[PDB]
Formats: C-alpha cells, sequence, structure tokens
C-alpha cells in the first residue's frame, strides 16, 4: 500500500543518511496492522549490493544492482534488516525500565 | 564504494518519542576521594589485634564490602559521565549489575548484624556470654554472603543490552522474555529487594537502637554522652541516604499524570544513587576509626 | 604415605576436642574464696587436701568457687596462678574483734594485701560480713573501742556496722579499676550473682564495646 | 648449742674462701666470645587454650609435654608441629610435668598435693602418688619405678611407683622448694628453696651434703651442667648464679643493670657453653656460661616466658610462655 | 638445733678443690663438646629437622 512504501522510503532514507545506495532486489510482500496509531506495517525485503553510482540520491535511481521493519511521520523506527512489540505500542512506551541504577 | 556485504545487517532504534547532573558527578568523586583511600588505609591498618573477637570480623567485611563497592564505582560514573551512554558490552554490565546488589546488599546486612550483635551484647549479659564465639561468627558471616550472593536473578536472564538512538544503553529487562511474565517480574523482585534489603534492616537497627539508648539497660557504667550522639548520628546517616533510592526503586509504577511525571530522565535518580554511594563511604569512618576505643594506637 | 595422613587426622581430631572443651570451659564463671583465717576461706556458702572445688548452677551460670583452706606456704609462688577468676570473695567474720590470735588486724592485712596487688589490680571484690547475729550481741557486751580505734559512735548495731563496711571500704587504693562489692550474712547467691553479672559487663565492655 | 652452731658455720666459710684463688672470668679472657648469635623462631605450637607453665623434653627430642591451666596436658610432635597426646588432668593448677626417659610414662602436678603419672603406651591413669602437704613444685623421673618431686612444705621425696608410697624424705630447707634437677648418673640431685637457698641430696644415701647461698630472693630455677659437676640458679632479683658441686662455692654471677625482673626458667645447652634462662620481661636471653656475656634474646613471646627447654641432642630449644603457645627455637 | 649442728659439721667435713681446678675442667668440658652443640656451631638444613 501507500503506507508501507512510505516506510520503506523512509527506511531507505535512513539507510543513506548513514551506514552506496542499494534498491530492493528480491520482493516480498507485506501484512501490517492498523490500529495502534495512525498506521503500522511489517515489510521484509532484501536489498541490492554496491552500486552503480555513490550518493545518487536517497530515492533509489540505479535500476541494475529477509529484512524486518515495524514502524508507526513516524514517532520510532527499529529497521535492521526484535523488539516490534514496544514500538508498535509506542502510538508512555520506551520506557526500557530503569536506566538508572548500579543495578 | 561498498560499505556492507552480500547480507546487508545493522541495527538502529533511532526514535522521536546540569544543575542536578554537575552535582552528580561531584558527588561521586568526593565519594571515591574519600573511600577508597580511606577503606584502603582501614584494611591495611585493621591488625589491631590478630584473631580479635567479632567486630573487627564485621569492620572487616563491611569494609571489603565498601571497597570492592566504591572500586566498581568509576564504570558507573563513566557510564553517567557519557550522557548515559554504554560502550562496554552485555558482560560487563552483567558482572558489574551483579556485583553491585552482593556488594550492597552485604553492606546492609552486616550493618545490621552488628546492632543486633550490640543489642544483645548491652541488654542480654546471660544468653549472649553462651553465643559468641568466632565459629559462630564465622557461620553467620558465611551465611549473609550467600543470602546476599543468591538473591535476584541478575544472571543475563533480567538484564539486556539495547541501544537507543546514538546511544548504546544496558538495563535490566524484565519483559521480552515471555508474554506470560507481564507485571510479574519486575514490581515482585522489586518489592523483595525493598523489604529485604530495606525493610527489615531498618526496622531492626531503629528497635535496637532505640530501645538501647531510651532504657540505657537502666543500669550505670555506661558513657551516654558519647553513646547517644554516635547512635543517632550513624541512624541519621543511614536513613538519609538509602531513603531516597528506595523510594525511586519503589517509583517504578510508570503511570501517575503523563509518562514520567517525575523528569526522572535526568539525574536525580543518579543523584539519590551518589547519596547512596556517599553513605557506603561514610560508614567505614563513622564506625571503625572515630571511636574511642580505637585512636589510641596510632 | 599413610602414616602421615592417619597422624595429621589424629592431630585434627585432637584439636577439635581441645576448641570444644576450651569453648565448654569458656562458658563457665569461677570465682576464688580468699577469706581472711579460721573464719574466712572455710566459709559459709559452702554449705547449702589442695585446692577444694565447688561446683554450682545458678541462673544459667555454672560457678566453680576455688577455696584455698591448704597451702600454708608463701601466697605469691601460686596467686599467679589465680588471674583468671571473675571475683574474688573475702569473707570475714564478725564479732571477732574482741578475739586475738588481733584477728581482724590479720584481716585487713590480707585485704590490702590481695586488693592492692599487680595479678588483681581488675578483679572484683565481694566482701561478705558474717556472724553478724553474734556481732549485735557482742557489741552490748564487748564495746567496739578494743579494736578499730577512735570509735565515737554509740554502741548500735547500725552505726558500728557502717563503720566496719567504711573501714574495710577505703582500704582499697585502686579505686577506679576495681570494686568492692559488700555484703552481710538466698540473698548471697543473688548478691554474687549480680557482682559477677556486672564485672562480665564492665570486662566484655573493655573490649567489644564499640558504642 | 647456738654458739657451736656459729663457730662451725664460720668454719666452714673460711675453708670455702680459702679454696678460691681465682674468679672464673679471670682465666677465660682468653676464650673468643660467641655473643654473634641470632636463634630464629623455626616452629609455632598452637592449640593451649591458657597460661603454659611447665614442659618437658623427650630423650628421643621429637616428643615434648606441654602443661598449661586449661586442665590439659598435651604432647607434641615438633618435628611436624602434630599434637600426639592430649590427656585431660583432673586438676586444672598445675606448675609441673615430667615424660620418663623410657617414654613410656609422663607425669603432672600443681595445687592438689599429688603428682599424677599416667602411661602413654600399654592413656589411663596409671598412679597418683599422694602426702605432701604443701603444692608440689617439680616432678621428676629418675626411671621407670623411681621418681623426685619437691613440694611447698620445705620437703622433697624419692618415690616408689609401683608400691606407691614414699621411699626417701629429704628435709631441712627453710623457704618453700621451688625446683629440682637431676644429675646425669641420677645418684645425686640439687634443689633450691626460697630461702634462698639450694641444698644437694643424695638418692641412695637420703642426707644432705652442700648447701648453696648467696642469693638475695628466692630461687626459682634449677640446673645441673651437662658434666654434672656444676649447676645454674636464677633469682628474682634478675640474678643467676653458677655453682661448682666440688668447689661448694659459688662460680660467677649473671645480671644486667638493664634487667629488673626475675628468673622463671632456666637450662644448659648440650655442651653447656650456651645458658638459656627466660625472664619477666616478656623475653628469653641466652648466656655465655664460661664469659657471663649475653650472645642474643629470644623475643617473640606475648607474655612472661614461664618455662623452657633443651634437647637431649642439643638441636633446638622449646620455650612456654603465658601467652598460650610454644616455639621452637634452633 | 643439733641436727643443725651437725649438718654444719657434715658440710664443713666434705673436701673442696680449688676453684682454679673446677673452672679448668668447666672449660675442658666445653672445649671437648663445642663441637656437639648445634646451638652453638650453626647446622646445615640438610641434617636439620627443623630447617
Amino acid at each position: 500500500t501507500e503506507a508501507q512504501r512510505r516506510g520503506l522510503q523512509v527506511a531507505l532514507e535512513e539507510f543513506h543518511k548513514h551506514p552506496w545506495a542499494f534498491q530492493e532486489t528480491s520482493v516480498e510482500s507485506a501484512v501490517d496492522t492498523p490500529f495502534p496509531a495512525g498506521i503500522f506495517v511489517r515489510l521484509e525485503f532484501k536489498l541490492q549490493q554496491t552500486s552503480c553510482r555513490k550518493r545518487d540520491w536517497k530515492k533509489p535511481e540505479c535500476k541494475v544492482r529477509k529484512c524486518l521493519a515495524c514502524i508507526k511521520k513516524v514517532l520510532g523506527r527499529l529497521v535492521h534488516c526484535t523488539q516490534c512489540l514496544r514500538v508498535q505500542r509506542a502510538g508512555h512506551s520506551f520506557y526500557f525500565p530503569g536506566q538508572f541504577a548500579f543495578s | 564504494f561498498e560499505n556492507y556485504s552480500y547480507d546487508l545487517d545493522y541495527y538502529s532504534l533511532e526514535s522521536d518519542l546540569g544543575v542536578v547532573h554537575w552535582v552528580s558527578l561531584v558527588l561521586y568523586c568526593l565519594a571515591f576521594v574519600l573511600g577508597i583511600p580511606g577503606n584502603a588505609i582501614v584494611i591495611w591498618f585493621t591488625g589491631f589485634k590478630w584473631k580479635k573477637t567479632v567486630t573487627t570480623l564485621w569492620f572487616l567485611n563491611l569494609a571489603i564490602a565498601d571497597f570492592i563497592f566504591l572500586l566498581f564505582l568509576p564504570l558507573y560514573i563513566s557510564y553517567v559521565a557519557m550522557n548515559f551512554h554504554w560502550p562496554f558490552g552485555i558482560w560487563l554490565c552483567k558482572a558489574n549489575s551483579f556485583t553491585a546488589q552482593l556488594n550492597m546488599f552485604a553492606s546492609v546486612f552486616f550493618l545490621t548484624v552488628i546492632s543486633l550483635d550490640h543489642y544483645i551484647h548491652l541488654i542480654h549479659p546471660v544468653l549472649s556470654h553462651r553465643h559468641r564465639t568466632l565459629k559462630n561468627s564465622l557461620i553467620v558471616i558465611i551465611f549473609i554472603w550467600l543470602l546476599a550472593s543468591l538473591i535476584g536473578g541478575p544472571a543475563l536472564y533480567f538484564r539486556d543490552t539495547v541501544e537507543f538512538n546514538n546511544h548504546t544503553l544496558c538495563y535490566n529487562n524484565f519483559q521480552k522474555h515471555d508474554p506470560d511474565l507481564t507485571l510479574i517480574r519486575h514490581h515482585v523482585l522489586t518489592w523483595v529487594k525493598f523489604i529485604i534489603g530495606y525493610l527489615f534492616p531498618l526496622l531492626t537497627m531503629s528497635i535496637c537502637y532505640l530501645c538501647l539508648i531510651f532504657k540505657v539497660k537502666k543500669r550505670s557504667i555506661l558513657i551516654s554522652s558519647r553513646h547517644f550522639w554516635t547512635i543517632l548520628v550513624v541512624v541519621v546517616a543511614f536513613v538519609v541516604c538509602w531513603t531516597p533510592y528506595h523510594l525511586f526503586s519503589i517509583w517504578e509504577l510508570t503511570i501517575h499524570h503523563n509518562s514520567y511525571s517525575h523528569h526522572v530522565m535526568q539525574a536525580g535518580i543518579p543523584l539519590s544513587t551518589g547519596l547512596a554511594f556517599l553513605n557506603s563511604c561514610l560508614n567505614p569512618i563513622l564506625y571503625v576509626l572515630i571511636s574511642k576505643k580505637f585512636q589510641a594506637r596510632f | 604415605s599413610a602414616e602421615d595422613k592417619a597422624a595429621v587426622e589424629r592431630s585434627k581430631m585432637i584439636d577439635r576436642n581441645l576448641r570444644e572443651d576450651g569453648e565448654k570451659a569458656a562458658r563457665e564463671v569461677k570465682l576464688l574464696l580468699l577469706g581472711a583465717g579460721e573464719s574466712g576461706k572455710c566459709t559459709i556458702v559452702k554449705q547449702m587436701t589442695g585446692i577444694v572445688e565447688t561446683h554450682f548452677t545458678f541462673k544459667d551460670l555454672h560457678f566453680k568457687m576455688f577455696d584455698v583452706t591448704a597451702q600454708r606456704s608463701e601466697r605469691k609462688k601460686w596467686i599467679h596462678c589465680f588471674e583468671g577468676v571473675t571475683a574474688i570473695i573475702f569473707c570475714v567474720a564478725l564479732s571477732d574483734y574482741d578475739l586475738v590470735l588481733n584477728r581482724m588486724h590479720a584481716s585487713m592485712k590480707l585485704f590490702d594485701s590481695i586488693c592492692n596487688n599487680k595479678w588483681f589490680t581488675d578483679t572484683s571484690i565481694i566482701l561478705f560480713l558474717n556472724k553478724k547475729d553474734l556481732f549485735e550481741e557482742k557489741i552490748k557486751k564487748s564495746p567496739l573501742t578494743i579494736c578499730y580505734p577512735e570509735y565515737a559512735g554509740s554502741n548500735t548495731y547500725e552505726e558500728a556496722a557502717a563503720y566496719i563496711q567504711c573501714q574495710f571500704e577505703d582500704l582499697n587504693k585502686r579505686k577506679d579499676t576495681k570494686e568492692i562489692y559488700t555484703h552481710f550474712t538466698t540473698k548471697n547467691v543473688q548478691f554474687v550473682f549480680d557482682a559477677v553479672t556486672d564485672v562480665i559487663i564492665k570486662n566484655n565492655l573493655k573490649d567489644c564495646g564499640l558504642f | 648449742l647456738r654458739q657451736e652452731a656459729e663457730q662451725l658455720k664460720n668454719q666452714i666459710r673460711d675453708a670455702r674462701k680459702a679454696c678460691a684463688d681465682a674468679t672464673l672470668s679471670q682465666i677465660t679472657n682468653n676464650i673468643d666470645p660467641v655473643g654473634r648469635i641470632q636463634m630464629r623462631t623455626r616452629r609455632t605450637l598452637r592449640g593451649h587454650l591458657a597460661k603454659i607453665y611447665a614442659m618437658h623434653w623427650g630423650t628421643d627430642s621429637r616428643l615434648l609435654v606441654s602443661a598449661s591451666q586449661d586442665g590439659k596436658l598435651i604432647i607434641w610432635d615438633s618435628y611436624t608441629t602434630n599434637k600426639v597426646h592430649a590427656i585431660p588432668l583432673r586438676s586444672s593448677w598445675v606448675m609441673t610435668c615430667a615424660y620418663a626417659p623410657s617414654g613410656n610414662y609422663v607425669a603432672c602436678g600443681g595445687l592438689d598435693n599429688i603428682c599424677s603419672i599416667y602411661n602413654l603406651k600399654t592413656v589411663r591413669v596409671s598412679r597418683e602418688l599422694a602426702g605432701h602437704t604443701g603444692y608440689l613444685s617439680c616432678c621428676r623421673f629418675l626411671d621407670d619405678n623411681q621418681i623426685v618431686t619437691s613440694s611447698g612444705d620445705t620437703t622433697c621425696a624419692l618415690w616408689d611407683i609401683e608400691t606407691g608410697q614414699q621411699t626417701t624424705t629429704f628435709t631441712g630447707h627453710t623457704g618453700d622448694v621451688m625446683s629440682l634437677s637431676l644429675a646425669p648418673d641420677t645418684r645425686l640431685f640439687v634443689s633450691g628453696a626460697c630461702d634462698a637457698s639450694a641444698k644437694l641430696w643424695d638418692v641412695r644415701e637420703g642426707m644432705c651434703r652442700q648447701t648453696f647461698t648467696g642469693h638475695e630472693s628466692d630461687i626459682n630455677a634449677i640446673c645441673f651442667f651437662p658434666n654434672g659437676n656444676a649447676f645454674a640458679t636464677g633469682s628474682d632479683d634478675a640474678t643467676c648464679r653458677l655453682f661448682d658441686l666440688r668447689a661448694d662455692q659459688e662460680l660467677m654471677t649473671y645480671s644486667h643493670d638493664n634487667i629488673i625482673c626475675g628468673i622463671t626458667s632456666v637450662s644448659f645447652s648440650k655442651s653447656g657453653r650456651l645458658l638459656l634462662a627466660g625472664y619477666d620481661d616478656f623475653n628469653c636471653n641466652v648466656w655465655d656460661a664460661l664469659k657471663a656475656d649475653r650472645a642474643g634474646v629470644l623475643a617473640g613471646h606475648d607474655n612472661r616466658v614461664s618455662c623452657l627447654g633443651v634437647t637431649d641432642d642439643g638441636m633446638a630449644v622449646a620455650t612456654g610462655s603465658w601467652d598460650s603457645f610454644l616455639k621452637i627455637w634452633n | 638445733a643439733r641436727k643443725l649442728v651437725e649438718q654444719l659439721k657434715m658440710e664443713a667435713n666434705i673436701d673442696r678443690i680449688k676453684v682454679s681446678k673446677a673452672a679448668a675442667d668447666l672449660m675442658a668440658y666445653c672445649e671437648a663438646h663445642a663441637k656437639e652443640d648445634p646451638l652453638l656451631t650453626p647446622v646445615p638444613a640438610s641434617e636439620n629437622p627443623f630447617r
């Protein structure tokens, strides 16, 4: 859907921000679960290798060359290509109880 | 122009959702300066009498626990001084957590048993003359160490290192292991820690010290001038530092009016932890080197 | 070398038995009877060759009394062996001031010699003034002028007994490390128990106090 | 016959002084000093829970007995610091203990007017010799059938273990007898009393032969020379004196201005050159028996060194003190 | 004091030798047994049971 396309575009932009750009090679579908917050998607897909040109914008313009996305206009993302439970419940969350002790 | 390999793997948990910080580090530094040197001096000088009675054993155990706690404190000050960033591995964080719990519980239990032993000392002249053997002291210190070491499961099952946005972090994770364990392992463990490490010890210290000072055995040949002040000072020092730490530990309720409603993300809890370190540092100097029995050999 | 293993096992058994015996013996309380003579060491607290042993349990406390009636030899040759007693019971028989053998002077001499001694610089002395019933009758007959001169009080039992207690109390020279518990002769056993409890408190606080 | 006694005493003193022509230190100036002696605590024996009052080395120089106020007689193995025997003595007041020359018997005594003899290998009570009206100060074994004791009633007694009755009674001391020592030939023994006098007695004859005086206080310790022709005594006035049986006169005196405390125990070395004496100054010191100099101090005891002894081979010296410890020096 | 008189007479009748002779005998014994004294001459640890 449009939300899944926007989510994968955001994930690819995050990839391009810091580790050359690689596009999708082994495409796959998604299932999503729209109920917490405006939207939520669960999409997996493989990426390309190396690149024909470097720094060719965030979007992939090079036609010739199992992830995990759980995002909520996104208030949190853990795309790594898991902790989707708390991210999907973000829309109070992300407390990570403690954080302040010798424990 | 390659940043990775055929299998593209990474991790990024990015999510959009001063006055106290400096004071915490200052308190940590003063505690460390007043600590490890003084504790090492106490350890090296405690040779007052070879194979002395139970009091020297209590003092040695307390000093050792405080020394280990304060020499592992610099890891915590490094962690807190790097803007809540933990670059070390999960194993080191687990070891630090376990040894910190062990040392703090050991110190609290040793102080409690010191208070109980003193209460049995002054009040009871008959039943304390037949139950003060050195072997009994060894047995009880072994039991205290075993109880402080076999309490709580930080054994890599309740503590995981997870990097948050641009900052690595290791923390106690009472979840993500089983969906059934929902609000059943984070509250029970905290309540157990509060009731064993603060409730019974504080109650015992209060009852014993108050009944000892107020009634003074109804007998003479006791210097009530220094004794009352020393008891009050040690009680105040114990209470004023561990209490905020334990209320912050029990503060983990997560719903009062908003997500936090207490701005705990700042250095308030680290400041209370520094107060706990200050109390741990101040205990040996307030017990071993200030009383009238000592200070005559040096 | 099984012989060495057997020897070390036997030594371990021996030292365990020694530690157990020492722990058992340390819990008991020991007293030394050092009365004046012919009315002293042969005390009255007994009746309820070498050292005479008395063992009795009172209020969960095992008292071992060492009575010295024999050994008329030099005192200092064996007195240093008694630097482990909780208390020394000095029994003085009243109404013996008129008797000569002078007996009260010897009693004072012994009390001063043992109370102001290096070995007993911290041991507590429990003075027991016995034969008070005969003393009251003898005061009416024999005045207190023949012994203990400068007696200005009247021939009354209360004031005479107070004078006796004062004349025995002021003989002590330390007055700080040791205290004399004076009693007039189950009152005796209760007094002894209280005195030894106070001595135990003081001695044990002198080491493990930590106020 | 007070006048006759005084005349006899004066004649004896004149005869004794006639034989004196040269002091011991006058002719020993040609012997090099042996003051370069530094003994270290080779072994430490622990286990006693009271003040140790007496000890006695064994003939084999490996087993030693020790008596303390806790009522336990401990027989050790100094080679490996292993306790061999523990006898629960019925009397907590023990001042002396003995070890049989054949090693099959031990002795003890104190404030009980009884010397108790136990058999090691056949621990059970074997004999309880009684008959003294004063505290025993030294029980010493002559053989498996004869023992010699000294009491606080100014009496010594040669007993018979087989019959349990006194065989010979030695009397004549004015003060309380404090110690005794047996000659190597087991025919004579000299014993000192509280009257600052030490008398020599014959075991077979049963009568006194020689009397030695010169001390200003009680004599606490005594020990024969290895040759048996001399003996050394220690007093409470920080002074030791050497006497010769043949000369019947004081030979040479050991004293120090710094030392004021008396001597509690004394013993000789294998060759007799070294005299190890324990004092009340929390320390034990070694004296050159032929030069009156001090060769070293055996410091390390936390209380008064009550007793000390030297092995038959003379390879080590064992010291027991009131600090509830035993120290083997070599 | 008949017993004391008899004891004094017996003591006075005992023959005595010169002090120099006794000192010489003691010196002869000392330097005769000096080599056999372990406390005087230091002993090596090879045959020393106490090291």
